[PDB]
DNA sequence: GGGCTACATGACGGCGAATACCCTCCCAGGCC
């Protein structure tokens, strides 16, 4: 935010603006961003993928 | 052959600060890599080849003009003197001396200009590199000290947002008075 | 009695990020 508030340049400020948006939505939000790496793999109940 | 040294000049034309120059001497008895530019690669990437051919090269050289000097002989005399200040300012003297261009100062060593050496010469690539980064820092710190003019954002090229705040705030003592907006936000221009 | 090794090539548009190209002025000293 404090750079995004000196830059001058177009494609730099939309570059920037989606970060801080995805910054705030994550601060907002209860996600982590390391819980994008699975480290535990859910599988589907076997009803939903019969033989 | 062996102690070739390139000397290169960034920051030639732009409408504040003075000129920056280098000359780093390399022979093949280390690792390099990822020299083959500065102009085309990122900032990121200039970051650390500053450092790896800082720590890399046996010597490293630095020379810069001043805003009256510059002025007092253009940007065809000065830029001269100056990379001559910076070859008087190595530690270790250069059997080869590299410019880039196809003019040579007067120098009592061989020295010889070349042509686009910026993309061939990993040395004029290294000299380019250290010098543009102190280019750099010296507009940042302008910058800070001139927060109003945004020195860190365009480098004080001739941008047309450079133009408008010249136009506006006007110029400081550190502006190259002789060229053509600076002298017609005074009133110099005839 | 018993467990394991887990190639096409004939598709057109549009839109948005990734880069590669032409804006943008501003310098000069030999050729017109």
């Amino acid at each position: 935010r404090e750079e995004l508030n000196e830059t001058n340049s177009e494609t730099k400020r939309k570059k920037l603006t989606k970060r801080i948006k995805l910054l705030e939505a994550f601060v907002q939000s209860g996600n982590k961003p390391e819980w994008m790496i699975l480290t535990v793999l859910p599988v589907l109940p076997p009803d939903l993928r019969p033989l | 052959t062996q102690l070739v040294a390139g000397v290169d000049a960034v920051g030639r034309g732009p409408l504040v600060g003075a000129v920056v120059t280098a000359a780093v001497i390399l022979d093949p008895a280390r690792p390099i890599a990822g020299l083959n530019d500065s102009k085309k690669l990122s900032e990121k990437r200039r970051l650390a080849l500053y450092e790896e051919i800082k720590e890399k090269a046996l010597s490293w050289s630095l020379g810069r003009a001043e805003p009256h000097e510059i002025d007092e002989l253009n940007i065809l005399h000065a830029t001269m003197l100056a990379m001559q200040r910076a070859v008087a300012g190595l530690h270790i003297a250069p059997e080869y001396v590299l410019i880039d261009g196809n003019r040579c100062p007067k120098l009592p060593m061989p020295a010889m200009a070349v042509v686009k050496g910026d993309s061939r010469v990993p040395e004029i690539s290294a000299a380019s590199i250290l010098a543009k980064v102190t280019r750099d820092a010296e507009m940042a710190a302008l910058d800070i000290v001139f927060p109003q003019y945004g020195f860190a954002q365009h480098k004080g090229y001739p941008t047309a947002f450079h133009l408008e705040k010249l136009a506006e705030h006007g110029a400081t003592e550190h502006h190259r008075r002789s060229f053509g907006p600076v002298k017609r936000a005074l009133g110099l221009a005839s």
